DNA sequence: AACCCTAACCCTAACCCTAACCCTAACCCTAACCCTAACCCTAACCCTAACCCTAACCCTAACCCTAACCCTAACCCTAACCCTAACCCT
DNA sequence: GGGTTAGGGTTAGGGTTAGGGTTAGGGTTAGGGTTAGGGTTAGGGTTAGGGTTAGGGTTAGGGTTAGGGTTAGGGTTAGGGTTAGGGTTA
């Protein structure tokens, strides 16, 4: 599981980032390894949603100076 | 003889009209009479259904950093909600594309 | 005189560059050996009952001209309304 | 070379990605014409009647290619098959 | 003329309504106008058949409020039978 | 007692023109009688949009033959046509 | 107010043309209708009519039931390319299909 | 008559028969289940069809005229009972 | 017993050559009645009403078993499976 | 519609992988034969609560009302997204 | 290869009244759904069989996944040499 993951970033090489992104990854080996950190392994990209306060953009002013 | 003459909104609170939608409802061959307070619901659920449809075409356009509704956001709109997708099923909207949806058996996987 | 191809397109140019083009905007990724031949076919009949309809219509109001106002009742009998060109 | 697998994705993504005509217009008109020369003689056409024409077979195309390869990638198989046109047809209503 | 025209200001104002300093397209304006007109002969055709079926022939608010709930599905059937209704109550306060 | 309307005799009549010593059965007199009434506002229904769709208000013999062939196939419209010129031949020819 | 020359046989046909025109203004459509329209409303309406009515009881012939029946009348649409290719809202009750199982569904062939 | 007593109406070896009829020889497991939603489904729409039919008619009692023209308004023009 | 291939296609022929209901009547009435219930109580039904009910359930049933069967037949397979009908569903255009 | 230019994008043709198709091996999923044992409605027998006609009078149905307002692309115009040089990583 | 600063170019945005169809209530009054004595149709109980439906067991009993022939379908070719676009009128 982590070999396929580390083939997607071009890299042929087991980094401690491939086993973090592979174990993060399924939901049992999550539910496995829940409190186990890797070293030098990292966060998983992904974003969060609702960061954006002015969504619609109105027009407050006027067309007309 | 007569006084103010004050009017609500407009002549209901709606901004949709109301003289033509009887009119081509009575001279439409629909009915042999027609009620007095009925294109009123008609003219409002229109008025309801393009809001709308423009908001939705407007919050899917303002993605692109363009504040100008095009087929293409239209059709992007309408074919994303589940309410209006089963409504305009049968529609095609002319200059609008499909939507990008790719299998995952088509992807390079494992 | 005239010129000697009367044969007003015999159901081509749709060829490679076009039905690949237009199969890859659905999700088409490889095409097979035959895939072509039967799909110039598939598209005579929706253009044969289809015109034969526009063509009544302007036969009614003793006119000759299929104009847009017309094409879109012939694919409303269908069930493919479509919106824009025709008004 | 490039490996087969993603050049194929791109070119996707970018016909999607765009809303240009792919099919040209003269030889459709000179179709079409022949096509109506077939029941009555005599017999002319306009730009947004043969515009919403190849509209519609357009879209039509799109929904039957898009149909078929769902059909044939359900049967573990990457490529459709002439008789996949067929099938959908058949199970749509079409005749 | 026998006026036969195009829902263009009505649309326009709407969109200004729902949303400051936008505006419609050109192609956009025709979609729009054979929308209203694709559901304007479906919502008032089906209240003819109703009230034909039950040996009447007068079409009223609740003829077009039963014919919502038809065609609309669920949560946008409710948002424009209430909306009718509000607006028939303000018909008949004033 | 409030009647309804049924088309019961002239279907007899028919088919005792088309066939002798034969005959309707139970549930298949009402299974024709809502085919009729299908039709009925089928083809009738069509001749009113193609008359107001040119700005018209008279449904007359040809509003009604030119449905057939929107209707109808390809030869039972055929069919259909020259029974129906046929019939307003012989009622123009005498009343 | 003078010979019993009723509208329903004025013109020809076995359907009453003087009563399905009753029923044609029936249907709120346009309003000056010509006098060949009731005539083509009894003319190519009526052949669909008769068309399935005598075709029923040839599809009894294999069935041993003589007399048309409920059952036989979907089968009489489906008995000739003309009938089945006309009709595309309309499903009777009963019916009984023709069962397909050719040489295909037969053991290969 | 109001719990999972009656949704659970479709057995298997019923259901066995009636897929025969269309030309079907062998099933699976699933099928009763998914076939039983679908039913459900379909059936759902087909009687709020007719609940707002009866409602616009101001009548509590379903007919059958009612319900075929529910049908032909959904797509499918059923013949036999009504008219 | 014994597996066959004869058995089964004269079954299918006797059920094919006859017009008679196979689904029960009361327990449709119940199904239909809870149905109605969800949305209005004091509700009633008539025999006519489920008779057509029930018809055009058992043509549904009989359409989609058919394209069910003819949709697992085109894959070198004779038997069905359950995503088969969610597949002749999404291709006729009844749940997207 | 059929009537001389345009003049640069657009449509055939070649070698080498991935992919389509057949043959086995062996577990595992799937139809009925006479034993299973309560079991199961629908066919008969009643006995229930306001819906159908019912329609004589009662209080609204849009009809012609003829005076307001709205109004719409052009107005001659301006409000957004332009399209070549300029330009973020492939 | 795509977003972006300069630059117009069609293309959006706000009244201006011009006025002409279009909808709107009392003066009516109306005949259908309730609300009205008979006549109807669906729903709750009752009883006994007989054909329909849950369940093991069994059968070695018939569809079904990893290797490995090929033949068949992709990317470049790179000119080049035929067709597809856009501006002319009469």
């Amino acid at each position: 599981l982590a070999g396929n993951a580390a083939r997607d970033n071009k890299k042929t090489r087991i980094i401690p980032r491939h086993l973090q992104l592979a174990i993060r990854n399924d939901e049992e080996l999550n539910k496995l390894l829940g409190r186990v950190t890797i070293a030098q392994g990292g966060v998983l990209p992904n974003i969060q949603a609702v960061l954006l306060p002015k969504k619609t953009e109105s027009h407050h002013k006027a067309k007309g100076k | 003889a007569r006084a103010k003459a004050k009017t609500r909104s407009s002549r209901a609170g709606l901004q949709f009209p109301v003289g033509r939608v009887h009119r081509l409802l009575r001279k439409g061959n629909y009915s042999e009479r027609v009620g007095a307070g009925a294109p009123v619901y008609l003219a409002a659920v229109l008025e309801y259904l393009t809001a709308e449809i423009l908001e939705l075409a407007g919050n899917a356009a303002r993605d692109n950093k363009k504040t100008r509704i095009i087929p293409r956001h239209l059709q992007l709109a309408i074919r994303n909600d589940e309410e209006l997708n089963k409504l305009l099923g049968r529609v095609t909207i002319a200059q609008g594309g499909v939507l990008p949806n790719i299998q995952a058996v088509l992807l390079p996987k494992k | 005189k005239r010129h000697r191809k009367v044969l007003r397109d015999n159901i081509q140019g749709i060829t490679k560059p076009a039905i690949r083009r237009l199969a890859r905007r659905g999700g088409v990724k490889r095409i097979s050996g035959l895939i072509y031949e039967e799909t110039r076919g598939v598209l005579k009949v929706f253009l044969e009952n289809v015109i034969r309809d526009a063509v009544t219509y302007t036969e009614h109001a003793k006119r000759k001209t299929v104009t847009a106002m017309d094409v879109v009742y012939a694919l409303k009998r269908q069930g493919r309304t479509l919106y824009g060109f025709g008004g | 070379r490039y490996r087969p697998g993603t050049v194929a994705l791109r070119e996707i993504r970018r016909y999607q990605k765009s809303t240009e005509l792919l099919i040209r217009k003269l030889p459709f008109q000179r179709l079409v014409r022949e096509i109506a020369q077939d029941f009555k003689t005599d017999l002319r056409f306009q730009s947004s009647a043969v515009m919403a024409l190849q509209e519609a077979c357009e879209a039509y195309l799109v929904g039957l290619f898009e149909d078929t390869n769902l059909c044939a990638i359900h049967a573990k198989r990457v490529t459709i098959m002439p008789k996949d046109i067929q099938l959908a047809r058949r199970i749509r209503g079409e005749r | 003329r026998s006026r036969k025209e195009s829902y263009s200001v009505y649309v326009y104002k709407v969109l200004k309504q729902v949303h400051p300093d936008t505006g419609i397209s050109s192609k956009a304006m025709g979609i729009m106008n054979s929308f209203v007109n694709d559901i304007f002969e479906r919502i008032a055709g089906e209240a003819s058949r109703l009230a034909h079926y039950n040996k009447r022939s007068t079409i009223t608010s609740r003829e077009i409020q039963t014919a919502v709930r038809l065609l609309l599905p669920g949560e946008l059937a409710k948002h424009a039978v209430s909306e009718g209704t509000k607006a028939v109550t303000k018909y008949t306060s004033a």
